């Protein structure tokens, strides 16, 4: 592992083409990105993946799962805070 | 991350690193405000492990970081192990972290907000940059 | 795969 | 929410 933080910018995809890699194992809480030369990797799961959005970033993706070689080819799974994010809300507010 | 490069320190000021007991970084996570951190389900937090805030280089001595205890663990109850689906958990934290220049909380989504495919994001952390 |  | 006080350089 790395001893410094690391970025990397990379395009999100439809979930029906990141089932051509994938398949079934691709639900509607999950979205792809990647497959563009770049990988996350063991390490980095439960991080951020962040767009900009009205001048903000915002957290669109928490890092999941992918390849077990992280390979640069294929898209990683990230779990979609948008079909996430009620759920967020209701814990904070009832806590 | 395979084939990132560096970020500029202190530029994802809501990075946090999540650490054992032993100080083994094993997963990331994103503060959302001073109080609650958001992390994947599967990363099997305890409120032994350790928030680490406002942290670049995880080799150095002289970086002004924070490390948090966590009070609570709160698992998202759709998640499924089986599965991977649904892999959102949320740690509320005993100690608030104290904002700054260096640490400070990323925005949520609303629920009907749109990403199209296609669009280019930025993914951060301290993973293995090689298998 | 592997979780990451 | 979402400004760094640090601008990222990507």
């Amino acid at each position: 592992t790395p001893d410094r933080l690391q970025q990397a910018s990379l395009p999100l995809l439809s979930n029906t083409n990141c089932k051509k890699y994938w398949g079934t194992k691709i639900k509607d809480a999950m979205i792809c990105a990647g497959a563009s030369g770049v990988s996350s990797c063991m390490g980095d799961s439960g991080g951020p993946l962040v767009c900009k959005k009205n001048g903000a970033w915002t957290l669109v993706g928490i890092v999941s799962w992918g390849s077990s070689t992280c390979s640069t080819s294929t898209p990683g799974v990230y779990a979609r805070v948008t079909a996430l994010v009620n759920w967020v809300q209701q814990t904070l507010a009832a806590n | 991350i395979v084939n990132g490069e560096e970020a500029v320190p202190g530029s994802w000021p809501w990075q946090v690193s999540l650490q054992d007991k032993t100080g083994f970084h094993f997963c990331g996570g994103s503060l959302i405000n001073e109080n609650w951190v958001v992390t994947a389900a599967h990363c099997g937090v305890t409120t032994s492990d350790v928030v680490v805030a406002g942290e670049f280089d995880q080799g150095s001595s002289s970086e002004k970081i924070q490390k948090l205890k966590i009070a609570k663990v709160f698992k998202n109850s759709k998640y499924n192990s089986l599965t991977i689906n649904n892999d959102i958990t949320l740690l509320k934290l005993s100690t608030a972290a104290s904002f700054s220049q260096t640490v400070s909380a990323v925005c949520l989504p609303s629920a009907s907000d749109d990403f199209a495919a296609g669009t280019t994001c930025v993914t951060t952390g301290w993973g293995l940059t090689r298998y | 795969s592997w979780p990451w | 929410c979402g400004v760094p006080a640090i601008q990222p350089v990507l």
